[PDB]
């Protein structure tokens, strides 16, 4: 199944979890984009005094990300694989509209959106379409249209936490090999050489000035009130 | 030299696509050359001139023709790319040949690949062969005389 | 080995002296960018009065440095010493990002970067980023991405103070040489000549109207408080 | 000397005199820019009151003046009168950005120029 033409889905759900299908919300594309874009932001803190040559740079924030793609309806007659209707695109963007965009009175929101394609997999948001339509029946009825789209990106907070695994709050173990020392492990771990005394009376240690090269030490954590 | 050589009888061979014989023999071979990209600038209070600056060496593509062959190697080659994008660069030489069919001077073509096949038009009132024309995109050559 | 073509490398770090390496986390590239470009601010204080023809004008600071430069990702098979991979071009963005954007949790930020390539050496870290994808296999599989990069400049605080050497308020000596005076002598090193008593009286010199074309001298800052 | 081709230097200054000159502090380049450019600019009051038909006009500054030009760095070789250098234009760029962008822990600031 190397040789299959593999074409974009997106599905709709109803949790923040992802595992609600919204029913009859999944919609299939009949001509893939061509390209998509991503976008990354991380923001800083530059605030510096007058005299001096260079600022202290501080870390405040990771923005969120961006995705970007255009998608074109086409059911004039000559793609392969495909049959002409007799009202055109109509059903198409009707059917794209409500899966994307409409109102979910049953949230009281628009829907969660999980976007894939071969390697791809987005979760998020709509913000913007636009869609311009192009060729027309005697009759008025549409058979060509073209849509850019813009979608943001949504992680859930229990996620997120789990996912900056935070961790002089939490305790730590190690294993001596040959060529440590206390202070300078303490320094690693810590920051700071000076707690060397307190990690060497909460492991029981009198020589602590040799360490042998097979021992488990643990780190405890500094007290917080 | 005292009197320089003709160009009528050269012979191309191929590297990486197994030989045949008639894979070997072309109407014609063009595209052996160079030249070298420049920027120009001009400096105040100089008036005589602009200078020039080199930036890159260019090369354009090898092409070859033939009467037309149903059963060739390097269009089998050809096809992989053209049909499936399946691309494995050859390497090739270009000989120019002396009266007891040695080269006087060769061409040593550096990673090349398919860009272009075509057969020329088909003429129900005309007296003609059909030919074959291939064009393949290299990376650089070097000589050897 | 001057004829072997160096490849730019990006290597991430823990600490703000640039000594702990984060396992893992080099990048090297597998084709150079054409070029590279650096940008410089001072800035000025330039408030004057009405009715004047000119300004007096006062340094400020030094604004931070920023580095720019563009990537290409390509794993199609016609670039000579490289081979197709099963997966494309997935892996290599995917260790990309882990190096100069993901958070890290046991430092609560991302990470501190070096970026080296021939005479460049560059620290600091990551602004902006915008990867765009444009060729793909049938399945779905990229194969070809070009990604534009914004990186800031970081120096610690330790160290702007000591290429600052910041120097009326240190200690000075001089040899005499012939044609020297003492108060010409005070006031390239005070702005001002009227000290050449003091500056006499802490050497011991009572004939300070003719120097001695060897002596060396003394010259302490002014008090404080 | 009417024939000889002079080249742009610019030299760094402790003092707001122009007296004292930094040492080590002169960059001379080796290609004159194509030219350079100028900027002037008078500031003036404008208020007047309504169903007039013209403003009273009054002088208020003089803003200060602005010089800008480009410069090229090329040690490629083909440039009549100069050699190759083993690290091209490494101490060029180095000794260029020294006079004119570092900071002077004497004075507590960039350079005079």
């Amino acid at each position: 199944s190397e040789g299959k033409l593999e074409k974009l889905r997106i599905v709709a759900y109803k949790d923040s979890k992802f595992s609600d299908e919204v029913e009859n919300g999944e919609f299939i594309t009949l001509l893939n984009p061509e390209k998509y874009k991503f976008q990354y932001r991380v923001e800083q803190n530059e605030d510096q005094a007058s005299g001096t040559s260079s600022a202290p740079i501080r870390f405040n924030k990771i923005l969120p990300q961006t995705l970007e793609f255009d998608f074109l309806f086409d059911r004039t007659g000559v793609i392969a694989g495909y049959e002409v209707t007799e009202d055109g695109i109509i059903n198409d963007i009707d059917h794209f509209k409500k899966v994307v965009y409409d109102y979910n009175g049953e949230k009281h929101k628009p829907n969660y959106l999980m976007i894939t394609w071969g390697s791809l997999l987005f979760k998020g948001y709509l913000k913007e379409m636009d869609i311009e339509y192009k060729l027309f029946r005697p009759d008025g009825t549409p058979i060509r249209a073209m849509a850019t789209t813009k979608i943001g990106e949504f992680v859930e907070e229990e996620l997120r936490t789990a996912q900056e695994n935070n961790q002089p709050d939490m305790s730590h173990y190690r294993t001596v090999k040959e060529g440590d020392t206390l202070p300078l492990m303490t320094y690693r771990i810590y920051g700071d050489s000076k707690y060397y005394l307190e990690v060497a009376k909460a492991n029981g240690l009198t020589n602590f000035r040799r360490l042998k090269t097979g021992t488990e030490l643990i780190f405890p954590p500094l007290q917080k009130q | 030299t005292y009197y320089p050589p003709s160009s009528f009888h050269f012979l191309v061979e191929f590297t990486g696509i197994d030989a045949k014989n008639n894979d070997h023999e072309f109407q014609s071979v063009s595209g052996l050359s160079v030249d070298i990209d420049t920027e120009e600038f001009a400096e105040g209070g100089e008036n005589r001139f602009k200078h020039k600056f080199p930036v890159k060496t260019k090369y354009p593509n090898l092409v070859l023709k033939r009467g037309v062959l149903v059963d060739s190697k390097v269009i089998s080659w050809c096809r992989d790319a053209i049909e499936d994008f399946e691309f494995k660069p050859i390497d090739l030489t270009v000989k120019l040949l002396n009266e007891e069919h040695q080269p006087l001077m060769t061409w040593n073509v550096v990673h090349a690949y398919p860009v272009k096949w075509s057969v020329e038009d088909f003429n129900a009132q005309e007296s003609k062969m059909a030919i074959e024309s291939v064009e393949l995109s290299y990376n650089y050559f070097k000589t050897i005389v």
